[PDB]
């Protein structure tokens, strides 16, 4: 007797499009976070301030 | 200089230890031969002493597998005035 | 939903890392995975790896 | 894309943990940071570079 | 600790059988051992740690060959610190690495030779002259560093023919 | 010495995170005062450095190596300065958070000595130090094999007093 074979992907979804919302406002820091003098700056492997 | 004779016995004892490694460790062989070669040149150029030492090494290295030892050996026999042995 | 932090937490300000640390992990793992490897105590085991 | 994001999310979970950050996912995953397989990654990287 | 020693010997032996599990875990252990060595400021923990690193080097040599330069710097650094059992176990490990690697550590021989010849002489940092001599044996043996020691350290023949006419141990 | 620092601490608390500006002026002097001052005040300064660090939080990073060196020097088996410094560690751990694992290895030798030989009445210098170790969090990963045996020896020792044993057990609870 064949068992209930439940290995198939009963759905193949696909990510059709992408929205890249980037709120950087490069330069001016927001009021919340006071940043350090050296600080973590790299953004997608780019120094924005350069 | 009187202690030298005994020193050669310890040379041969510790060389016999490096025949045990040589028969067990194929990866260590060419290092051992080089060690062996460098060691013999610090040792004195008397023909008896060399013969003793080479017989030990002959437990696992035929004379064809290391010429330079045996030519230098033959050369000592020539310089020391024992050409019969040098010939053999 | 994927989110960089728990509600109380703040993102790290550490000058060695990117600001974009989470996005960087999700989207360029091998790049931060190697940079992170070089910041740990386990680098002592491989000298000449800056 | 989802599979790539979650594969790479497991690395985020491990890395960010070492800086007082816990990433969050909506279909919540159980904590993988201490899986043995990460020791295999460490060694693999080490030997490679 | 005795069980710990006994397990790491056993696990090291299986690192050829199933390296995928054992080699990652023994690497993790190696790191911990070297942390306890360097960062614990305690005689006993450092003493045990060296002892343990002895057993790792000997039983899992494949794992340890790539990490020989780190381990050896960590161990030489303990010998150049200003407890007897740490130095005795640190020397017993250096002797075991020599045996594992070889030529691969021919750079470090002249460093360790200075260190050990300082210790063969002098009962101020009185380690076991037994193990000093044992590890010195192993460097000269494995690394293949012969006859040069009599030039570079001319007192070696005055030092070593002194132990044959001073100390009362057979070993 | 004293009243100056009661102000400087009050100044930083009243400012908020805008006090960070003043750090490079304040700190180098403030640390050198701790190195030089005459005994009676050093417990007090270390209390206030702790306050300083809690306000400034992660902007203390650049002066941290000096701060640790200071602690390392003035940690003794003396009960008085230990409660003070152990409190100053708790304030450095929350301040740095993830960056504390760089400095923890300097401090470990002293912490392992605290458990080994604590002559404190009811082992309160041990109990206080357990409460700090609870805050360390994932900093403790690379050093757990060093810290853990002493903590375990603490709750299995029958000679040791009950508070110090619950304190040890509760810690292993948290660290889990």
């Amino acid at each position: 007797k064949s068992l209930a074979q439940s290995w198939r992907m009963k759905d193949r979804m696909k990510t059709v499009s992408v929205a890249l919302v980037l709120c950087l406002n490069v330069g001016v820091d927001p009021p919340d976070v006071v940043k350090t003098t050296p600080c973590a700056r790299l953004e997608c492997w780019i120094d924005p301030l350069s | 200089s009187r202690a030298y004779g005994a020193m050669v016995s310890c040379h041969m004892l510790s060389e016999l230890e490096e025949v045990i490694q040589y028969k067990l460790v194929p990866e260590r062989r060419e290092i051992i031969r080089q060690i062996w070669w460098e060691r013999l040149q610090g040792c004195q150029r008397i023909v008896e002493d060399w013969q003793k030492i080479l017989m030990v090494r002959s437990l696992v290295v035929s004379p064809h597998e290391d010429m330079r030892t045996w030519l230098k050996y033959a050369s000592l026999c020539g310089k020391s005035g024992r050409l019969a042995l040098a010939h053999k | 939903q994927l989110a960089a932090c728990e509600a109380t937490e703040l993102l790290p300000m550490i000058p060695d890392l990117p600001a974009d640390l989470f996005t960087s992990c999700l989207t360029t793992p091998i790049k931060i995975a190697l940079r992170w490897f070089c910041m740990q105590k386990c680098v002592s085991l491989v000298p000449g790896v800056t | 894309l989802v599979a790539s994001l979650f594969r790479n999310f497991l690395l985020a979970e491990r890395i960010m943990r070492s800086y007082n950050c816990t990433p969050v996912s909506s279909p919540r995953l159980p904590p993988t940071y201490m899986h043995a397989m990460w020791q295999a990654w460490d060694l693999a990287v080490d030997i490679c570079l | 600790f005795e069980i710990r020693e006994l397990a790491i010997c056993t696990v090291g032996r299986l690192s050829s059988m199933n390296p995928a599990f054992v080699m990652p875990f023994l690497r993790k252990m190696l790191i911990q051992i070297l942390t306890e060595l360097e960062h614990s400021g305690i005689g006993r923990i450092k003493e045990q740690s060296a002892r343990m690193l002895g057993h790792l080097v000997s039983n899992a040599p494949r794992l340890i060959r790539p990490y020989m330069e780190p381990i050896l710097k960590a161990l030489i650094l303990k010998l150049k610190d200003p407890n007897p059992g740490v130095i005795n176990n640190v020397l017993a490990t250096i002797g075991e690495l020599a045996q594992v690697s070889g030529l691969e550590m021919r750079k470090w021989v002249d460093e360790l030779f200075i260190i050990i010849m300082d210790m063969l002489q002098d009962s101020s940092l009185l380690a076991k002259r037994q193990v000093a001599l044992w590890t010195l044996g192993q460097l000269v043996a494995s690394t293949g560093y012969v006859v040069e020691p009599y030039r570079k350290y001319p007192t070696l023949l005055e030092v070593l023919l002194n132990f044959l006419k001073t100390e009362q141990n057979q070993g | 010495h004293t009243m100056v620092v009661q102000a400087i601490t009050f100044i930083f608390k009243s400012l908020g995170l805008k006090c960070v500006q003043f750090l490079p002026q304040v700190m180098p002097t403030f640390l050198n005062v701790i190195r030089v001052c005459d005994g009676a005040i050093r417990e007090f300064l270390f209390q206030q450095l702790g306050m300083l660090v809690s306000f400034v939080k992660s902007h203390i990073r650049p002066y941290m190596d000096e701060i640790v060196t200071l602690m390392r020097e003035f940690w003794v088996m003396n009960t008085s300065i230990q409660s003070t410094i152990i409190l100053l560690i708790e304030q450095i751990v929350v301040a740095l958070g993830g960056e504390f694992k760089l400095y923890l290895p300097q401090l470990i030798p002293h912490m392992l000595r605290v458990f080994m030989h604590d002559n404190s009445p009811g082992r309160i210098v041990s109990i206080k130090l357990l409460a700090a170790i609870q805050l360390f969090g994932a900093n403790l990963d690379d050093y757990l094999h060093l810290l853990l045996p002493p903590i375990v020896k603490l709750f299995d020792a029958p000679e040791a007093p009950l508070p110090s044993r619950k304190a040890a057990l509760e810690t292993v609870d948290r660290l889990t």
